[PDB]
């Protein structure tokens, strides 16, 4: 559903974002 | 005596062999090429510059009376001097605006700037620096009623300049001075947020229902965008370190990955992977303060570090050259000498604090030193 596909979204979006932190080593 | 030349020429060799080592572990594994290091290589050659050029040739004036390799040496060793410093300032600015673009804008920046835009950018900054300062010196030496300074002294005339001397250390050093600490502060919330959102989300995630879920998941996916794409890239092509992760994380809700495994073992990349990935990470980092807070605190510990430390080593000129044309003769000539060592430390501490802390160097470094 929309909201649901909207939620996903924002769940990968941050997944990625920790990913970015970790490559960086700033966690 | 002794003491002057024996601080001054351990320090060049630390500097130089350590920008050295980066520079060569750059081209002497394939693990470290990842466009995201180019900023760190541009630093240490920087830095190397800085260490080889100005740290050894500085001391050598500083112990004699004089720097009596004519008028052309000096003024080209002072501009090459400045130029290298600007160039170690701008590329900390630089790193800090792409570790702050790497965090609030994850999917769009990520998808937006591809190998040649980080060397555009970093020559952008390098050109930015070599016209700033390298043209103005020279020319004002040509153009201006005489090369007045000394017989035997190398400081640069314009430090007789309200408009100009104050003008540039600002634009120097009090525009990313402020830049730094605004994108490392904003860093610093949008990370204490993040793991707020992550954990609400891991909540809703446990929530609703698996179905659904991998619905919506699929959805998504079908109407590929420029960067969903390349996000579902890195997050299958890195999920074997996600995992090793995994053991890190406490065995006392290991059921729950291992069951939502289980359902998931259908779909076996492009939802399996994914799914996995993000479950992992939501518990992993959103848990509960236990966790939250040693990550904040680390992080938070970090970024002080790093800002504190070139805060604090490259203060001792800045403020003192802008009292200079605010007090006449205020400062003791004894210790202009002090912070101009100072900005060469900090050029030194530089590449330890930024480029060892990845942990991919710290490792690779000693290896290639051992030779094995």
């Amino acid at each position: 559903t929309p909201e649901n596909i909207r939620f996903v979204f924002a769940a990968v979006k941050d997944t990625i974002l920790q990913l970015n932190l970790k490559e960086y080593n700033l966690v | 005596v002794a003491f002057i030349g024996i601080t001054t020429g351990l320090l060049s060799l630390a500097t130089v062999t350590g920008n050295l080592l980066v520079l060569i572990s750059f081209k002497v594994n394939t693990e470290l090429k990842t466009v995201n290091n180019y900023f760190l290589l541009s630093l240490a050659c920087a830095d190397l510059i800085i260490g080889t050029f100005s740290m050894n040739l500085y001391t050598t004036y500083l112990l004699m009376g004089h720097w009596a390799l004519g008028t052309l040496a000096c003024d080209l060793w002072l501009a090459l001097d400045y130029v290298a410093s600007n160039a170690s300032v701008m590329n900390l600015l630089l790193i800090s605006f792409d570790r702050y673009f790497s965090v609030t804008r994850p999917l769009s920046y990520r998808a937006k700037r591809t190998p040649r835009r980080a060397a555009l950018m970093i020559g952008l900054a390098w050109l930015v620096s070599f016209v700033l300062w390298a043209p103005a010196i020279l020319f004002w030496q040509y153009l201006v009623g005489e090369r007045t300074v000394l017989a035997g002294q190398c400081y640069i005339q314009f430090l007789s300049q309200p408009i100009i001397t104050f003008g540039t250390a600002m634009a120097a050093f009090y525009l990313p001075v402020t830049v730094m600490c605004t994108l490392y502060w904003r860093i610093y919330r949008e990370t204490k947020r993040a793991g707020e959102r992550l954990a609400k989300l891991l909540e809703k995630f446990e929530a609703l229902p698996l179905e659904d879920i991998v619905a919506a998941l699929k959805a998504l996916l079908a109407t590929n965008r420029p960067e969903i794409q390349l996000a579902v890239k890195t997050i299958v092509e890195n999920f074997p370190e996600i995992k090793k992760e995994a053991e890190k994380l406490t065995p006392e809700q290991k059921a729950k990955l291992a069951a939502l495994e289980a359902q998931l073992a259908d779909l076996p990349e492009e939802l399996r992977k994914v799914l996995l990935s993000m479950y992992l990470t939501g518990l992993l980092y959103g848990g509960s303060e236990e966790n939250r807070k040693r990550a904040i605190e680390k992080a938070a510990r970090t970024l002080s570090a790093i800002l504190l430390a070139f805060i604090l080593t490259w203060t001792p000129y800045n403020i003192m050259v802008l009292v200079s044309t605010f007090c006449k003769d205020c400062v003791p000539e004894t210790l202009w000498e002090l912070g101009y060592w100072l900005c060469y430390v900090n050029s030194t501490i530089n590449p330890m604090c930024y480029a060892l802390c990845n942990k991919a160097f710290r490792d690779t470094f000693r290896l290639l030193l051992l030779c094995r």
